[PDB]
């Protein structure tokens, strides 16, 4: 009759939560203790990190077949991490992390066929199957880097571009705990506080002081299980780079299952039901099984472009094989 | 008896460590018994916390670390976990450790060793593939072992613990599991190969070819193929990089009037272009009936794509063909 | 008008800063009036500190830093002080600068320039004295250039900037303040110099000299020395380490029919290894009379007596000794 | 007529003095504001402050006149360093520096005219000639060290050491605040700890708070000018290593005059007169110009031991020069 929206539904528009508080190094003030999540915020997230979980959990089955090989990190159990980011930033913000990436190229908008096609190593990854599973580029996501630590320089580098191109993005600049002694991230640091660059640098905590390894830089120790704390977190320290202010450290604690926790969110508030989680979850495994299907049919990518891609903007030239009589075309 | 590479390695750093409590071993879950690729696996349980030493994920602190520990007097095994995480590092192999008996005079010299794999791997694309060989071989005060075999992993590592100088070990990952009969001098804990010999692996008239590391065996299997036609090949395993044993490489050209270099590295100033260099500038080059020529790997970062990876490494049929080439059959 | 080596890279520099917003200089003191070798003199006067940009003492972090900008899109110069001090940051270069647009299948460019003094200076010693051409030009993803005189500066460093790749240029502390005169097309804002081009600086039907930075210089000096007795020396200016322009030498080869490459840096797996090796795999090797020689540096860490230092570098002497042997007269 | 000791003076044989107080880093009690200095010690010190301080003038007197190349570092203005140092550490303790070293191969046992003779590149220098000014060692003295920042790392390698051969000694691993944001050294502050290294972190401060950048690892902050001061942060810093409590950092502040300082203390307390200070003076003159014209009549070291010393324990070798028919024997 069109009386009503056709998108008029049952349920309630949006709820307010409780999230935890931030542990503080030098703030006076962090994120709020609440929070409000919208109906549609809430199926965004809820597809996206059980996207993520069911893509790494794929890989993982293709891995053991020997379709993947040499590495494959893999985010299950912290999709909250690259999700929650993801919904306190712009498309338009910049994120580096090191090799534990398939879950950030996913939420900087890579299609699962790309992301696992690349991993099986095949014409139609994102790199053509050049990469891998440790370097993956996408709109603004700068790898997927496999040299421990080597990418939080690089982060810093991107937010003085940031501060150099005046448009008030920011970068955030991931590294897990096993790269927090790495004596490059105190150079950064220094850098980063010296030149009040609009870098987040992110500690992904997997289970000793990380948010505080800054010293001068002040720290939010966040709750990386909940995807609402990771997002006001982030806002609130999007909103401290963009402000001047310069850098600012987020250690994420990663160890209870983040989709569950944002299910249970959604059901208890009358945001979304039960059926209308599972149908997701059906169409969530729908897509991963597409995806998976053309990563293991599609063909390796040609012999012939083996020396594709080594300069950008170059004439084309010939590169040398395992002897002076196998010559590669390169173009860039 | 059958011993892997990986085996090899492992009994000489156990003997070596129980013969000089000076001696100790350091890097990235070295004492964890899995444990990078398990080369130091069981050394811990053996011998503790004060000798096998679990460090945190800080290349250039914890070789200079080593570097120190060694100008001390002591003498240190530092571990890379592969030499691509070695460049992290490199200062300290390079203005630490290799120049500084020469800059003192005599007075410091510097006990350490440097190993771990080097070079192409399986599937680990660009950033964890590369050689060292070349690099590391350039640098005077250095000494640049690269092993193929069991033996020769055993008796370099050894011979590398007891020099007094900086020694980097290049080992290979693909090498490690696979099995070689070991002989009773070999088993002997007093085994050493001296560093700046190569070895002939398979004695041959019509040309000589001369690899390091894996390719050496690629070097084998090709000469089995090669002698079903008439072609007899003298393999020369290198093993040392640098000081590279020249005159043994010399005397065969003198004999077989060709040659062939082989490697997994870069082509250029790679290590087949100093052979090729040395051949063309002493006694052996009157001797060439023909040009030598270099089998190296692919001049590209290394892809992971399995079918690109494959042909960016040399492979036997790589070495066939450039024999063939060169003997213009 | 006389120009200074110095004086040419800053004019380069200059008008490339001018030329494009997205241009920045980053390093120790690239601000300071005095100011590393006073290379950036006055620039920082003139474009303020976004664009010159003073760094502390942390090569490895100021070089990341430099590389993620130019990820962004932005255009760095990152200078080192001198390459012996890039070996800190090394894994940045190779790892993060050149292999990336190949790992990323053409997505990701770098387009950095990593500049400063490269190899020998006066009296600076072992640790402040290293050639790093060899290593850099093994590395598939760089370009690697090798200016000599302010010509050569003054366009290979604008072609750098432009570039849209990681280009290391390999500057020499002892030529910047040497003056050439410079010709009004150098004088010129356009002025380029391709990558990948050697240059003839004297033209001559004897013998073939190959040549790069600084000992190009002394091989004209010995070419001047050498014509009095009727011997014309071909002098060529390598420009470019890699990708190196072998054609250029082939076609003087096969008209001179003899070779002497020579260096300022360490001899094994160096830049004359890799002319050599080609030189006796492509067309040329036929059209030799006489075996291709190198001169070099010697093959020590640089000793800091004055004596001991001169007779670590080649001399004129050197390489008029070289060529006769050559010759053999 | 032999009732009284031949050697009897005619002054004090020690006095009390204060010394200003150390700010502490994570310390409950520091080293103590006073100290003992008896009138042998005071005469030792004023010596050795002294001819490191006309070594160091001479060396920039044949500098200027181009005798000495390259690189000529001085530690003038720091004296109360090197000698605070030396004497608050034993002669089976280890020191290891950067580039400014002069003062440190005096106080560690060289002569002013193997020092000289190495900066003006001869035969007799302590390395024959072969390092010049930043590279000299000496009995548990490890250079001398041209990159900044990588003597730290072999400090705390150096301090592993002392930890494994159980003889109770220590470390002191120098550094100038120019090098005090390498990432190298907070991975040695952090393996340091880690292991309990008897390693004395020390900043040379030459006029931000460097002291306390260990974090985790206690510091002091000390007045660099002052011998006596030094002495004791000393003392208490290695007495700290010896306990078996780990590493420890010390920032010596320099910028009046210590030897000035040191004199006044001295003459006011009369453990010493004006007289035999200047009597010192004119001895130590003496061994400079000695040494100086030692450095500069001796002769350059010989060209056929150029490839002398490349490897240690090794049968003799041959080393090519510039050109194939250069050869240079190596022995070690
Ligand atoms: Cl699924
Ligand atoms: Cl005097
Ligand atoms: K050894
Ligand atoms: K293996
Ligand atoms: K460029
Ligand atoms: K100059």
């Amino acid at each position: 009759s069109g009386l009503v929206p056709r998108g008029s539904h049952m349920f309630a528009n949006d709820a307010t939560f409780e999230i935890k508080k931030c542990d503080l190094h030098r703030l006076e003030e962090g994120p709020p203790v609440t929070t409000v999540l919208t109906r549609e915020d809430g199926l965004k997230y809820y597809r996206m990190m059980q996207t993520v979980r069911r893509m790494e959990l794929k890989a993982d089955q293709l891995y053991k077949q020997k379709i993947i090989r040499g590495f494959c990190h893999l985010c299950d159990g912290q999709e909250a991490c690259c999700v929650g980011l993801e919904a306190g930033i712009n498309p338009t913000d910049h994120l580096i992390t090191a090799f534990r990436a398939h879950g950030f190229t996913f939420t900087r908008g890579l299609s699962v066929r790309e992301i696992l096609a690349e991993l099986t190593g095949r014409k139609g990854g994102c790199a053509k199957g050049k990469g891998g599973s440790m370097h993956m580029y996408a709109k603004n996501f700068y790898g997927g880097n496999g040299i421990v630590g080597a990418q939080v320089p690089l982060g810093a580098g991107i937010a003085l571009a940031c501060k150099y191109n005046g448009k008030d993005e920011v970068c955030l600049t991931l590294y897990g705990d096993g790269a927090a002694n790495q004596g490059q991230i105190f150079e950064a640091y220094n850098m980063a506080a010296l030149w009040k660059l609009p870098c987040i640098f992110i500690c992904e905590n997997n289970r000793t002081d990380y948010y505080k390894r800054g010293d001068f830089i002040p720290g939010l120790r966040v709750d990386g299980m909940d995807i609402l704390c990771v997002r006001e977190a982030t806002r609130f320290a999007a909103a401290y780079c963009r402000s001047g202010k310069g850098p600012i450290l987020m250690e994420l604690q990663t160890y209870s299952d983040p989709i569950m926790l944002l299910k249970d969110r959604m059901v208890n508030s009358n945001l979304a039901s039960v059926e209308e989680l599972k149908e997701i979850d059906v169409e969530v495994r729908k897509e991963i099984e597409d995806a998976a299907q053309f990563a293991t049919a599609d063909p390796e990518p040609p012999l012939e472009e083996l020396g594709y891609h080594i300069y950008s903007s170059d004439p084309p030239f010939e590169v040398r094989g395992a002897n002076q009589w196998i010559k590669f075309k390169s173009v860039s | 008896l059958q011993v892997t590479v990986r085996d090899a390695i492992n009994q000489g750093m156990d003997e070596e460590l129980e013969r000089d409590e000076k001696v100790f071993l350091l890097g990235e879950e070295v004492a964890q018994y899995d444990g990078a690729y398990k080369v130091s696996r069981g050394l811990w349980k053996k011998y503790g916390d004060k000798r096998i030493i679990d460090t945190p994920i800080s290349e250039m602190g914890f070789a200079g670390i080593a570097v120190g520990a060694a100008m001390a007097g002591l003498r240190p095994i530092c571990e890379f976990m592969t030499f691509n995480f070695s460049m992290q590092a490199i200062d300290q192999v390079i203005n630490s450790a290799a120049k500084t008996y020469y800059m003192s005079g005599g007075l410091q010299p510097v006990p350490i060793v440097f190993r771990g794999p080097n070079g192409a791997s399986a599937g680990v694309a660009a950033q964890h593939s590369q050689c060292f060989a070349a690099w590391y071989g350039h640098c005077p005060g250095l000494k640049v072992v690269s092993p193929w075999n069991s033996e020769d992993a055993k008796g370099l590592i050894k011979s590398a613990i007891r020099d007094n100088n900086p020694v980097v070990v290049l080992e290979n990952e693909l090498m490690y599991g696979v099995p070689f009969e070991f002989p009773p001098e070999a088993q002997s804990k007093d085994f050493l190969i001296p560093i700046g010999k190569a070895k002939i692996e398979r004695q041959g008239t019509h040309i000589t070819v001369v690899s390091h590391s894996r390719p050496v065996g690629h070097c084998l299997e090709a000469a089995a193929v090669l002698s079903k036609e008439g072609v007899e090949c003298e393999v020369i395993n290198m093993r040392t990089i640098r000081p590279m044993d020249m005159e043994t490489i010399e005397a065969s050209v003198m004999k077989t009037n060709h040659l062939v270099t082989v490697e997994g590295g870069w082509p250029q100033f790679g290590v087949g272009a100093e052979i090729c260099a040395r051949i063309m500038e002493g006694p052996a080059f009157n001797f060439l009936d023909a040009p030598a020529v270099r089998v190296t790997g692919a001049d590209v970062p290394m892809p992971y794509a399995k079918i690109l990876e494959d042909n960016s490494i040399p492979q036997v049929k790589d070495i066939i063909f450039a024999i063939k080439k060169t003997l213009n059959i």
